[PDB]
C-alpha cells in the first residue's frame, strides 16, 4: 500500500499540510479510546500516530507516561492493541496509520513477525523510539520485506551524515524534531520522505508556521492526550473538545 | 560510527534515542582519549591511593574452611571508601566528566549505594550532582537518601512506572538529551548503551589485577575460581577481567535467586530471562511474555537491576564464565557465617557470592581448591534486614 | 615491683584490688616478651596488613582548605576495617591474650565500638568474648550491641549505679580477679592501670609512625601539628607517640566540650576535671566535690570516657602536648563541611578534632601551617544524629 | 587509742573470737543506719567495718552495691558519714571501727586530712578497697601518722613476698581473703597483725572454723546487708532479725 504517498499528493495537489495527532492506544480504555480515535479522524486528522503501552517509556514526558499509566490501568496489551488497529483500519481504509514503538516490543517475539503481524493489520509505518540509525538495520529491512514505512526522526542538529542516513533509511515521512529552514532544505536535497515535525506543536499558529518552513505537516501528542487526562470523568466533554482541538489545528493546515 | 566494539556477540549495542547519540561518540572518544593519556591515569590513580584506600587486602579465611581441602581468600571491597566497589568507576567517571569540561554529574540508583558514590566522588571533585531514585526506593532507603544530601546532591524521586530503579534510569535518559553538553550521566554498573559497559570494566579492572598479583604472592600460583555476585555485572567484571585469558581460572558470577528460581520471584535474567532490547541495550532482561520489563527481586536490595552487563552475557554464552544463582536464605546463612567465624560483616550483595563458595567447599570437601570471593561491600546496612528476619 | 615504669610523672600507677595484681604483672611481664619476640611483631604485622587493611591512607583535603595558607591532611583510620582505628590494639591485646594461653576476653564499652571491635577480633582469633555494657548504653546502641551478637560475643547489660561506661568498667574489673587464669581484659583505651595506658600506646603507634612517612613522602618535613580528639586517649597517643620527640611537631588533644565549659555539661576532665584516683590510675576525672565519680557529656557517644590517660596529663604538664575543648555544635559543623567539601563523612568523635583544624586555619587565614587531623573513624553510625538536629 | 590491741587481749584473756559485721553507713538512711549499728553492738559484735558509700564500688559484689544504692537514695554523702561516726563514737567509747573506703575517697581532698579527720572522730582503722600494697606508702604514712591502723588484705594465694609486705605494713588486724591454715601460721610467724576472715561468711560454723585454723575471728557483711534489704518496710522486723543473726554469729566464737 502507499498510504502516505497518497495522501501527501492529496495534500500537495490542495496545497495543505497535514495534521496528524498522536495517541496511546487504550487509554483511558480500549472502548474510549477507539472513540476517541473515530473522533480525531471525524474531526480532521490526515493521518493517526499511535502508541503501545510500554513499561518504560524512556523516551517520552509525563503527559504520554501517565497515558501509558492509565492505559497499564485498562489491562491494555500490545495483543488488543493489534485487535484495535484491525478494527480502526476496516473502518477507515485510507487513512495513513504509524505506530511508535519501543524497541523491545518489536523485538520480542521476533522483529519479522511483528512487522508481519503490522502489515496483517493495515498499518503503514513504525517509529521505534529508542532504535537510532545505527542500529536500525533489521528493523528496516524487515519493514521494506512486509510494506511498512521505517520512520527515523531526525534530530535538531543532526550533522549531514545523518541527514543523509535518514534520507536514505526512512520511508512515508521523516519525523523533525522540533529555524529548521536548513534542515528541511536538506532533506529534500537528499530526496527524504517529506517531514512531518513533532514536539511541542500544541497551537494553530505552529501548524502554520511548520508548514510555511516547508514541512509537509505537524504531528501533535501531548496536548491532544492532556485533553483526554483533563476530562476523564466527563467522556461526552473529553470528545467534543477533541473535536475542536483537531478541527482547529487541521485548519491551520490549510492554504 | 565507533571507536570500539558496541557488542559482544550478539549483546550490548547503543539502543538510545537518535538525539542521545552524540553523547554517546562524545563520551567514547574522551575516554579512548584519557586511556591512552598518561595524565589522566595518574590523577586516576593518586585518587584511588590516597582517597579511596587502594589496594585493598586479600584476606584468607582459614575458620570457614577448617576440615576441609578448600583455601579461600576475600578481596576486600567492603575496605574501599564508601564501603563498596562503586567507588572506583565513579572516580573514574567524575575525572572524565571534568576532561569533556562538563560541571553537572546525573545518576541513578536503587539500594542507594551508586548514589552516594556519585555524591562522594562529585563533592571531592567540584560537580553539581543530581541524583534520581524510584520514589518506593527513597522510601525504603532513608539512610542513603540523607547521606546524599549530606554530601551535596540533590536527591530526585522518580513516580513513574513501579517507582523503583529501572524507572530512575529512564528518567536519566530522559534528562541527558536536553543536558549532555554540560551533564555527564555517571551510569552505575556495565550495563546500558557503549561505552558504558566497556567504560565501567575498564575502572574496575584493579580489583582483578590486584587480586592476581596479591595470590601469586601468597600462594604462587592463580586462584581454581573467582567468583563475584551479579547484579548489573560491575564488582564481577571488575574481578574476572585480568583473567578473562588465564583459561585455567574459572569465572562464577552469582545471580540472586531470591524465593527460588521456580517462584519467579527471582533477579537472575542471565540464566532465566529472555534477551530483549532496554535501557540502551540487548540482553537478556526480566520481562513478562509480552515483552513489559519487570523488576528484579532479592532479599539483597542491591541486587535490583533487572538485566546484566553485555559482557557477562557474552561470557556465558561461549563458556568462559559459569553463572549460578543463591536463595535468599542462603545469602543469609552466608552473612552469618562470615559475622560469627571471621568477624567480617559483608554486604548481603557480596553474601551470594560467599554463598556459592561455601557450596562448592561444603559439597566436595576433599576437592582441593583455592578460591577467591570479590567481597564488594560491607554489610553494617543490612543488619537490620538479617535482625528482622532472624 | 614492675618491669616498665606504672607513671608518667605523678600520673598513672596501679589502683587495683591486691587480688588483681597478679594478673596485672603477669600481663606486663607477657607484653615485654612479645615485644621483643619477631614472631610475634610478624603476626600481629600480617593481621594489621591482611586483615585489617593497614596502611591507611593520607588524604589531602584541598577543598576545606582554599583561600588560605593552611595545607590540611587527614590520616585514615575510618578506612580501618571496624570503621574506627580501635581495631588495631584490640588485634595486638588478643594475641597477648593467645600467648599466654588464655582463651576468654572480657571487654567494656560504652557507645559500642570497642565491643564491636573485640567480638571481631576474637571471631577471628578463635577466643570467647563476654562484653560489659551500661544498660542504659545497651538501649541506645541497638545496631552495636546486634554485631557484636552475630559475632558471637555475650554482650552483659550492667545496671548498676549510673548503667553506662563507668559501670561496665567496675563491672569488668569485678569479674576478673576470679577469671584471670582463663580471661583476658581487653581494655578499650589507653588508660586503666599499668599496664594497660603504655600497651595500647605501643599498639596504635603505626598511626603515628604511618603518618611521619607519609607526610615526609608527600610534603618533605613533618607536620607543624597532628591533632586527634581524647575520650580515653588511645587513637591521639597513637598518633602522637611517634612524634614525641620532634620537639617542632605540636600535639594538640581535644576532649569534647559539650554544651559548653561553663555549663559543666562537658567531657573534659584534662583541662577542667580535678586528679582523683578510679579505675585503676591516678588521672584527671569527672568527679564531684565530694569525690564521686560522674560521666562525661558529648554529642558524641564514643567520647564518654569519664577520665582521661595517664600519659596525656602528663604530656599537658609538661608543656609537650596542648589540649582544647570543642563543643558540640562545633563538631556537628567540622561533620557538615566535610561531607559537603571532601565526600567523606567523619565520625562525631573525629570531628572534634577537625573542627579544631578548622578554627586554627579559619582564626589565621594566611598562617602557612601544615595540620594532620587523625581521623579516628567513619561516620555512617551518626547520621542520624546530625538528622534528628538538624 | 589501740582499741583492737585492747580488744584482741581481752577476747585472747577469754579463748574467743572475734565477729565483726559489716554494714554501709546510711543503708537505708542516716537514722535507721544509726539504730541498725546501735543494734549490731548490743547484740553482741566486738568491732564495726563500717562502708562510706561511693559511686563506684569496684570491689564490692550485688548486694554491698544495692547498699550503696540505698544510701544515695538517701541523699548520704562523706561529710554526713563523718557525723555518723562521732555520734557512734561518742555512745560507745572502746568498741572498734575500721572504714572501708575507695581510695578516690581518701585521696579527695587530701590524704593527710581525710586520715586527721579520721582520727578527730574516734575510727580506729582503715581499708582502702584499691590501693594495693605496691601503692599505699602514702596511705599508710599518713594512717600512722594520725594513729589510724592501715589495713591490708591478704589474698588467698598471697606469695611470700606479699605475705611479709601485709605482715610489716598493717596493724589493727589484717583481712585475711576467704585451707588457710597456711596462709595464718606465715602471718603469725611474721608477726602480722591478727587474722579476720572475711568474704563469705554468712552462718556460724563458719565463724567457729575461722576461729579453729587460728584466725583471730571473722567479718560479715553481704550477710547482713541483705537482712536489712529484705526488711527495708518493717524496720521494726529489720532491727529484730539482725539482732538474732549477730548474737548467733557471735555465739560461735566463744570458747
Ligand atoms: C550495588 C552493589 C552490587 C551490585 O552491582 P554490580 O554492578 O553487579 O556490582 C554488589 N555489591 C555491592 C556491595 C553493591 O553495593
Ligand atoms: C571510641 C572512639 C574514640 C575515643 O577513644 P579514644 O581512646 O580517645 O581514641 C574516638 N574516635 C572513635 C571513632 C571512636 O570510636
Ligand atoms: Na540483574
Ligand atoms: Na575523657
Amino acid at each position: 500500500m502507499e498510504r502516505y504517498e497518497n495522501l501527501f499528493a492529496q495534500l500537495n495537489d490542495r496545497r495543505e499540510g497535514a495534521f496528524v495527532p498522536f495517541v496511546t492506544l487504550g487509554d483511558p480504555g480500549i472502548e474510549q479510546s477507539l472513540k476517541i480515535i473515530d473522533t480525531l479522524i471525524d474531526a480532521g486528522a490526515d493521518a493517526l500516530e499511535l502508541g503501545v503501552p510500554f513499561s518504560d517509556p524512556l523516551a517520552d514526558g509525563p503527559t504520554i507516561q501517565n497515558a501509558n499509566l492509565r492505559a497499564f490501568a485498562a489491562g491494555v496489551t500490545p495483543a488488543q492493541c493489534f485487535e484495535m488497529l484491525a478494527l480502526i483500519r476496516e473502518k477507515h481504509p485510507t487513512i495513513p496509520i504509524g505506530l511508535l514503538m519501543y524497541a523491545n516490543l518489536v523485538f520480542n517475539n521476533g522483529i519479522d513477525a511483528f512487522y508481519a503481524r503490522c502489515e496483517q493489520v493495515g498499518v503503514d509505518s513504525v517509529l521505534v523510539a529508542d532504535v537510532p540509525v545505527e542500529e536500525s538495520a533489521p528493523f528496516r529491512q524487515a519493514a521494506l520485506r512486509h510494506n511498512i514505512a521505517p520512520i527515523f526522526i531526525c534530530p535538531p542538529n543532526a550533522d549531514d551524515d545523518l541527514l543523509r542516513q535518514v534520507a536514505s533509511y526512512g520511508r512515508g515521512y521523516t519525523y523533525l524534531l522540533s529555524p529548521l529552514h536548513h534542515l528541511i532544505e536538506k532533506l529534500k536535497e537528499y530526496h527524504a520522505a517529506p517531514a512531518l515535525q513533532g514536539f511541542g506543536i500544541s497551537s494553530p499558529e505552529q501548524v502554520s508556521a511548520a508548514v510555511r518552513a516547508g514541512a509537509a505537516g505537524a504531528i501533535s501528542g501531548s496536548a491532544i492526550v492532556k485533553i483526554i487526562e483533563k476530562n476523564l470523568a466527563s467522556p461526552k466533554q473529553m470528545l467534543a473538545e477533541l473535536r475542536s482541538f483537531v478541527s482547529a489545528m487541521k485548519a491551520a493546515s490549510r492554504a | 560510527t565507533t571507536l570500539l566494539n558496541p557488542y559482544f556477540g550478539e549483546f550490548g549495542g547503543m539502543y538510545v534515542p537518535q538525539i542521545l547519540m552524540p553523547a554517546l561518540n562524545q563520551l567514547e572518544e574522551a575516554f579512548v582519549s584519557a586511556q591512552k593519556d598518561p595524565e589522566f591515569q595518574a590523577q586516576f590513580a593518586d585518587l584511588l591511593k590516597n582517597y579511596a584506600g587502594r589496594p585493598t587486602a586479600l584476606t584468607k579465611c582459614q575458620n570457614i574452611t577448617a576440615g576441609t581441602r578448600t583455601t579461600l581468600y576475600l578481596k576486600r571491597e567492603d575496605l574501599l571508601h564508601g564501603g563498596a566497589h562503586k567507588t572506583n568507576q565513579v572516580l573514574g567517571q567524575a575525572l572524565l566528566a571534568k576532561r569533556m569540561g562538563k560541571s553537572e554529574i546525573i545518576a541513578e540508583t536503587g539500594a542507594g549505594q551508586h548514589g552516594v558514590a556519585s555524591a562522594l566522588a562529585s563533592a571531592l571533585l567540584g560537580l553539581k550532582c543530581r541524583i534520581y531514585m524510584g520514589a518506593k526506593d527513597v522510601e525504603r532507603q532513608s539512610p542513603n537518601v540523607f547521606r546524599m544530601r549530606l554530601m551535596g546532591a540533590e536527591v530526585i524521586p522518580v513516580h513513574s512506572g513501579s517507582a523503583t530503579l529501572k524507572d530512575a534510569c529512564n528518567e536519566a535518559l530522559r534528562d541527558w538529551p536536553g543536558s549532555y553538553e554540560t551533564a555527564h550521566y555517571m551510569l552505575g554498573t556495565a550495563a546500558g548503551p557503549h561505552p558504558y559497559p566497556t567504560i565501567v570494566r575498564e575502572f574496575q579492572r584493579m580489583i582483578g589485577e590486584e587480586t592476581k598479583a596479591q595470590i601469586l604472592d601468597k600462594e604462587g600460583r592463580l586462584p581454581d575460581a573467582v567468583i563475584a555476585c551479579v547484579g548489573g555485572g560491575s564488582n564481577a567484571i571488575g574481578m574476572f577481567a585480568d583473567f578473562i585469558n588465564d583459561t585455567s581460572v574459572g569465572l562464577i558470577g552469582v545471580e540472586p535467586g531470591g524465593h527460588g528460581i521456580e517462584t519467579g520471584e527471582h533477579g537472575a535474567p542471565l540464566k532465566h530471562g529472555r534477551v530483549g532490547i532496554y535501557f540502551g541495550m540487548k540482553a537478556p532482561m526480566m520481562q513478562t511474555a509480552d515483552g513489559q520489563i519487570e523488576e528484579s527481586y532479592s532479599i539483597s536490595a542491591g541486587l535490583d537491576f533487572p538485566s546484566v552487563g553485555p559482557q557477562h552475557a557474552y561470557l556465558n554464552s561461549i563458556g568462559r564464565a559459569d553463572y549460578v544463582s543463591i536463595t535468599d536464605d542462603e545469602a543469609l546463612e552466608a552473612f552469618k557465617t562470615l559475622c560469627r567465624h571471621e568477624g567480617i560483616i559483608p554486604a548481603l550483595e557480596s553474601s551470594h557470592a560467599l554463598a556459592h563458595a561455601l557450596k562448592m567447599m561444603r559439597e566436595q570437601p576433599e576437592k582441593e581448591q583455592l578460591l577467591v570471593v570479590n567481597l564488594s561491600g560491607r554489610g553494617d546496612k543490612d543488619i537490620f534486614t538479617v535482625h528482622d528476619i532472624l
